[PDB]
């Protein structure tokens, strides 16, 4: 009953900082920008909740709220 | 080649005008990998008599004894050189007991 | 007099000053090693109460004092300044006035280092001063700022010295000395100076970046701001791997000269020797990131760095075999310098095999940041560079000073240091293969076995150093009496087999360098009329 | 020449300098600068009056070092042909080290530019930074620097030719055309929107151009001492080493600016 | 210009090179006064920094 | 050449095996004498 | 006594003519660079200085417009914008070497 994120092309190497970041950007652009369907957005949601340290999420949650998020969610 | 080697030190020893040159040539002849031919050694003995140095003639066979590397080949050099050595008067180290 | 030593322009006096500073720093840095060994002798904090600081600070001081204040001023500033002009045939160096500032900025660095140690914080960062730990939040005092300033002073000294040696070699040679016909020590110094010239500026840039980031608020390596602490690793090690070759290349020239004088036969294939010496320096600039295997590089760059670092063994091996081929046929004179050279040939090859074992990126994941690497680089540093330093001293001191040194009391020192250093540095490879990490003051109990053995061996080497100091004292005092009695050996080349004792006494020195033909001690103005070659 | 006369002269072409106190005076001035700067950064003094004093003594001692060099080359005349080759070779090895300092600064730029950090934007330059516009004002500095290389060239050849009014005029335009570069660069720094504290982008931007900016101020000083020495009949028609090293310095420093104009200005926006 | 008459003065002087010019006394004396203050004042603050008192 | 080389070569291999066993095998003495 | 040997007399007239050849080459090539300076460098500066002068005044009126109205307050700063790990030692706590209060503000949003 165990499973996890599969091997991904474009991110095939040891360094995985961008793989975490892109899933967070993709998830918010999946919902706010044309969030017509709930199901496909969950692929990123289970992908950055994995592979990403917790405290990074709260830091990015404050920066988004305050309007100083570097990524373009919209 | 060996014959070229022998015929060119046969000429070097014939031209050695002091006791520094004789001890310089013999240090060159025994510095080569090959053991010199018995014809070479005979000319070296004549050179020592020419510059009047008994101890360098004694060291000729001492150099050969360590160089010849064989106990019978030292006797082989010994036999052919009996006439010249006895005529000159060179004593071997063992006979001399120094 | 003040004018002679404070206003020095003569290169030999600057060489003597370099030597004198090296021994003081050498004794200072080898006592911290004694304290480290005493602290690691048994589990638990035995001598230093519980202070993990003042342990890392001592390690940093030991490493800096041994590398930047002993080997650099002795091999390069001590031997290079005294011997390169004499073997080339130049009366002095090209820039005689910056040669003095190349030295006098070194004592200022010692003041900066000591006052850095005495400030309440200290610099417990290692000799590789990595940004995030040595930043302003983790090291909040003025300590590492003062430590950085010392590195700038050493860097400027080395750079100004390196510029001096390139110009001196290129256009201050004698009437016959074509660039093709040089002694090998001069070639080693030349290549070392060229490595220093191209490697120092990158270290200066990285170090100044670190300083500005700590005090001028530049996100150079700060994570909050887009900085990368791994860029510092590239910048530092680009000077770092080439550096491990500045400390051994002048050590190669000494061994090349030693083994062909007490073995009366010239070096086998000299042009291949200089080719191999230049190839190690050139190709060491293409292998710097093997010190960064586990930092998270790409798989394909790890393969490149694995393939490029093993090529180092091709010229290096050529130097090992060509040293064993120039002693095959000749007559061997077993003196103290020859005993040091023979020990070097064995211990440096033992170090190099472990080095090639470390060069594989797939295996280094089991041997990195352990005492395995410590045991490795203590063979090529404490047995590869120190031994050639002892061999060079015993080789040139009677010619330089004019005082002999009681042979039988020096061979005792050789044996003591041999069997003492082998005891310290051989068990380390056993501690490293079980996974004992580096830079710790106290270790799990199961590691207490070989650590005790290594701690016992440090006292032997310290006793040998004390005996060496006594040898120095007995050389300076009543050293003129050593060559009157039968305490020392006078001639470094015995007469040939068919060379009488009365002909050896008109041609005493059959040497291939001008160094051993000069008066002892050499005159202040050595060369009035230039010497002619070929 | 008699055998007796030849023995009353050096037998080698190399220059033996008398003992001098400046190598150690500069050494002591570098410790005071290193020791006073480390204190004012964390307090322990109170004001920045000792840092200024250390810099003044460091500069003044260096002037008295150069004051001795011009005396033994113009009045004692110890710079033979062999000595002149070593000075030129030593300067060429010194500008290579200067270039490699800049090479370490381009490496720092390409590291954060090719793969911009995630704490920044996904782009480069970072989000919310108004980078310097390459066509409005820096382009004026580019034309100015190129024209400096054209007016120092005919000032050099006019000195060889033998007329001093064109040689003296070429340097005067060269000096004032370099000062205009420094003042125009000063205007842009005080009008820029971003500071050195603006993340990693400001650090690499102001370290490359700032190091060049500090090098241009030292170029104007070098040009200024060649105008004093030319006006007072120091530089001759066939022996000017203090001027040849200045022409190499300004030509090399134009190539570095062109490289800083392509990657920091054009490629970085 | 004056180079010829300056050449005759610097040569045949039997004095240190920084003392030969007649105008050298104006630079050297004020320099050693400021120099002493520059290399002694930072050395007084060393014990104060070791104790930890910040001025 | 077989007769001459035998008198000098073969004894040295036995001396060879002794010294190299000392430089490399010394830590085996400490462990056995009293690993305790 | 003669020290040196007989004068070569061939190195001379090959050293004393190269000097004349060198100064002749510098004589006309100097005239070539003067022509380049006046006819290329001078027009280039004149056609870019008049352009920079006009664009600079357009920037100047924009800069003085900033002071007139704070209005909606200064744009907020990203997490990497103003770094104050250790305050500057020269004067106040937060001002860089070149500071233009018109365009640099560093407002703190607490
Ligand atoms: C003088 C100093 C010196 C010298 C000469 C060397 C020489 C070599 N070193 Fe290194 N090294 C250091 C000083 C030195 N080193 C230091 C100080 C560190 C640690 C720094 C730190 O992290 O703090 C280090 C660390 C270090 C690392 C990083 C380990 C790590 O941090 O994980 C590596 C990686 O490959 C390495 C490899 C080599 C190799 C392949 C050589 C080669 O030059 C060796 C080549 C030698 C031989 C090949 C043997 C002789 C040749 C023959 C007998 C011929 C036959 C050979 C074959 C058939 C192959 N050593
Ligand atoms: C030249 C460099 C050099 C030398 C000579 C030494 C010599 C010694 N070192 Fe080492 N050491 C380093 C360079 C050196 N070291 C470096 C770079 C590190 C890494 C630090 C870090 O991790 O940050 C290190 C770290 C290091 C550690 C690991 C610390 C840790 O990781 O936490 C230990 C452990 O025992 C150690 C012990 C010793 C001992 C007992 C000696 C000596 O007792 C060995 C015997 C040698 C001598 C006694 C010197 C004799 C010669 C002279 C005194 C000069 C005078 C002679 C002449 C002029 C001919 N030092
Ligand atoms: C010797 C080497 C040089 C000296 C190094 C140490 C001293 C550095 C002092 C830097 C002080 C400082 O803060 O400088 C700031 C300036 C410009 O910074 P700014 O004032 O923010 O500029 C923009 C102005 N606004 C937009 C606000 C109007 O930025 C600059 O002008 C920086 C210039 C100096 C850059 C140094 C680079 C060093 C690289 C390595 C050198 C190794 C040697
Ligand atoms: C090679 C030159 C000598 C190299 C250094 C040898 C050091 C020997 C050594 O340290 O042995 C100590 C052990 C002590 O016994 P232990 O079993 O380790 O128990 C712990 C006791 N402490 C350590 C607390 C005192 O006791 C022993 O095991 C002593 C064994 C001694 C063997 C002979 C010397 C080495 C071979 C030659
Ligand atoms: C960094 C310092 C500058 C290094 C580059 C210049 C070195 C090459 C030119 C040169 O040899 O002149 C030097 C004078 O500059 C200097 O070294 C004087 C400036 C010193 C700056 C100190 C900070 C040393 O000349 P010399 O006086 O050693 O020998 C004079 C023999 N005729
Ligand atoms: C820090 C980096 C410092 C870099 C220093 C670079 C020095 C380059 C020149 C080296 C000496 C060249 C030389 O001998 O030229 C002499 C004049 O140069 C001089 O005396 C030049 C002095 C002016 C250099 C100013 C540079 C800024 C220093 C800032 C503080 C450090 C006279 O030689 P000549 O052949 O022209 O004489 C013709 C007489 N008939
Ligand atoms: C090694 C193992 C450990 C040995 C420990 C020795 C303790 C001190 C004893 C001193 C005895 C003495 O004084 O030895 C004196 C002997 C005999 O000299 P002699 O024939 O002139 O006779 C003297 C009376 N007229 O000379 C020597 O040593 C010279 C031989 C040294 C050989 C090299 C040594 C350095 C190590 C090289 C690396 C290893 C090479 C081989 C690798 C397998
Ligand atoms: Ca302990
Ligand atoms: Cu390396």
């Amino acid at each position: 009953p165990l499973h996890t994120v599969g091997f991904d092309a474009r991110f095939p190497q040891q360094n995985q900082t961008k793989h975490c970041w892109q899933s967070y950007v993709d998830y918010h652009k999946c919902v706010n920008m044309k969030g017509e369907d709930f199901a496909p957005c969950k692929v990123f949601w289970k992908t950055y909740n994995a592979l990403c340290p917790l405290d990074w999420i709260e830091k990015w949650d404050d920066q988004r709220e305050k309007g100083i998020f570097a990524g373009d969610i919209n | 080649t060996f014959e070229e080697f022998t015929a060119r030190y046969e000429k070097e020893f014939d031209e050695a005008y002091d006791l520094f040159e004789v001890q310089r040539v013999l240090n060159n002849c025994f510095s080569y990998d090959l053991v010199p031919a018995p014809a070479v050694i005979e000319k070296a003995l004549r050179a020592a008599r020419r510059v009047n140095d008994l101890p360098t003639a004694i060291r000729v066979f001492e150099a050969l004894k360590y160089k010849v590397e064989n106990e019978d080949q030292y006797k082989a050099y010994l036999d052919e050189l009996k006439d010249v050595r006895q005529e000159l008067g060179v004593p071997l180290k063992e006979e001399l007991f120094p | 007099m003040v004018q002679r030593w404070l206003y020095s322009t003569n290169a030999k006096d600057i060489a003597v000053l370099y030597f004198m500073l090296a021994i003081f720093s050498g004794m200072a840095g080898t006592a911290m090693s004694l304290i480290i060994r005493l602290e690691l002798a048994a589990p638990g904090s035995q001598y230093l109460h519980g202070n993990s600081q003042l342990f890392n600070v001592l390690v940093v001081g030991h490493a800096v004092l041994m590398i930047f204040f002993l080997v650099m001023p002795a091999l390069i500033g001590g031997f290079g300044n005294y011997l390169l002009p004499l073997m080339i045939g130049a009366t002095d160096t090209a820039f005689p006035r910056i040669n003095n500032i190349a030295f006098w900025v070194l004592p200022m660095g010692l003041v900066c280092l000591v006052t850095s140690t005495l400030v309440e914080s200290g610099a417990g960062t290692g000799w590789t001063v990595y940004p995030p730990l040595s930043s302003i939040q983790a090291h909040s005092g003025p300590s590492v700022d003062l430590a950085i300033f010392a590195l700038h002073l050493t860097s400027i000294s080395s750079l100004l010295g390196a510029i001096n040696f390139i110009v001196t070699t290129l256009n201050m040679r004698t009437n016959g000395m074509t660039m093709h016909k040089l002694p090998l020590f001069v070639w080693s110094i030349f290549i070392t100076a060229f490595l220093l010239l191209l490697s120092l500026p990158v270290l200066s840039a990285g170090i100044t970046m670190l300083l500005l980031d700590r005090n001028f608020n530049t996100s150079f390596f700060e994570v909050s701001g887009g900085g990368d602490p791994i860029l510092y690793e590239h910048l530092f090690w680009f000077f770092g791997h080439p550096e491990v070759y500045i400390l051994i290349i002048p050590g190669f020239g000494i061994i090349s000269h030693v083994v062909s004088t007490y073995s009366k036969k010239p070096v086998f294939g000299e042009i291949s020797m200089v080719y191999a010496m230049a190839s190690i320096g050139l190709l060491g600039f293409l292998v710097w990131s093997h010190h960064m295997y586990i930092v998270g590089l790409d798989a394909d760059t790890r393969a490149y760095f694995t393939s490029a670092t093993m090529i180092i063994a091709i010229p290096t091996g050529i130097k090992i075999f060509s040293w064993l081929a120039t002693i095959h046929g000749g007559s061997i004179r077993l003196a103290t310098p020859m005993l040091y050279a023979i020990a070097f040939l064995f211990l440096f090859t033992m170090g190099g095999l472990t080095g090639v074992a470390l060069a594989n990126a797939s295996l280094d994941v089991a041997f990195h940041d352990t005492y395995y690497v410590v045991g490795h680089f203590h063979y090529v540093l404490s047995m590869g560079a120190i031994f050639s330093l002892f061999a060079g001293y015993y080789y040139w001191s009677p010619q330089i000073l004019g005082l002999n040194y009681n042979e039988k009391l020096a061979q005792i020192q050789f044996w003591l240091i041999f069997i003492g250093a082998n005891v310290i540095f051989f068990p380390m490879h056993f501690l490293g293969i079980n996974g004992m990490p580096r830079r710790i003051p106290d270790y799990p109990d199961a590691f207490a076995g070989w650590n005790y053995v290594a701690s016992i061996g440090s006292f032997i080497a310290t006793l040998s150093l004390f005996l060496f100091i006594y040898i120095l004292y007995d050389q300076l005092v009543n050293g003129l009496n050593n060559k009157v009695n039968n305490k020392s050996v006078i001639y470094n080349k015995a007469p040939d087999f068919v060379e009488s004792n009365t002909i050896f006494n008109l041609n005493t020195v059959k040497s291939s360098s001008i160094e051993f033909l000069l008066t002892s001690p050499p005159a202040v103005h050595s060369f009035n009329t230039p010497a002619v070659q070929s | 020449m008699t055998h007796l006369e030849r023995s009353r002269h050096q037998q080698h072409p190399f220059h033996m300098v008398m003992p001098s106190p400046w190598p150690i005076v500069v050494s002591f001035a570098l410790l005071s600068l290193a020791l006073s700067t480390a204190l004012t950064m964390h307090g322990y003094i109170g004001n920045m009056n000792m840092v200024y004093l250390a810099l003044f003594v460091l500069l003044t001692s260096s002037i008295l070092w150069f004051r001795d060099i011009v005396a033994e080359a113009t009045y004692l005349g110890d710079h033979t042909m062999a000595v002149r080759k070593g000075i030129n070779l030593g300067f060429l090895m010194f500008v290579l080290s200067e270039v490699l300092i800049f090479a370490g600064l381009f490496w720092a730029y390409f590291h954060s530019a090719m793969s911009p950090d995630v704490t920044l934007g996904a782009c480069w330059p970072p989000v919310g930074i108004e980078a310097v516009q390459p066509t409005e004002l820096p382009l004026l500095n580019t034309i100015i620097l190129l024209s400096s290389g054209a007016t120092v060239t005919y000032s050099h050849h006019a000195l060889i030719a033998g007329n001093r009014n064109k040689a003296l005029s070429g340097l005067l335009i060269t000096f004032w055309l370099i000062v205009i570069f420094v003042t125009c660069q000063y205007i842009e720094y005080t009008n820029a929107a971003f500071t050195i504290s603006d993340g990693v982008y400001g650090s690499v931007f102001y370290a490359g151009t700032g190091l060049h900016f500090l090098h241009m101020v030292m170029l104007a000083a070098m040009l200024g001492v060649n105008y004093w020495r030319m006006r007072n009949y120091h530089l001759t028609a066939g022996h000017h080493v203090g001027y040849e090293t200045t022409i190499i310095y300004t030509h090399v420093l134009d190539v570095i600016w062109l490289f800083l104009y392509v990657v920091f200005y054009w490629w970085g926006v | 210009n004056k180079v010829i008459q300056l050449q005759k003065i610097f040569q045949s002087s039997t004095k240190p090179l920084w003392w030969r010019h007649p105008r050298s006394a104006l630079y050297l004396y004020p320099f050693y006064a400021i120099f002493a203050v520059a290399v002694v004042t930072p050395l007084l603050y060393i014990p104060n920094a070791i104790r930890g008192i910040k001025a | 050449w077989v007769i001459t080389e035998g008198r000098r070569l073969i004894p040295e291999i036995f001396q060879w095996s002794a010294v190299l066993s000392v430089c490399l095998g010394w830590p085996g003495a400490v462990y056995f004498f009293s690993k305790a | 006594k003669p020290a040196f040997g007989p004068p070569d007399k061939v190195a001379a007239q090959k050293f004393k003519e190269s000097l004349m050849a060198t100064e002749k080459h510098a004589k006309d090539t100097s005239n070539m660079w003067v022509k380049i300076s006046v006819w290329v460098a001078l027009p280039a500066i004149a056609l870019t200085a008049v352009n920079t002068y006009f664009v600079e005044k357009e920037h100047a009126e924009h800069r003085e417009h900033l002071k007139h109205v704070p209005d909606s307050e200064w744009p907020r700063d990203y997490e990497f914008m103003n770094i104050r790990s250790k305050p500057f030692f020269w004067g106040d706590g937060d001002k860089t070497l070149f500071w233009n209060p018109v365009v640099n503000r560093h407002i703190e949003h607490d």
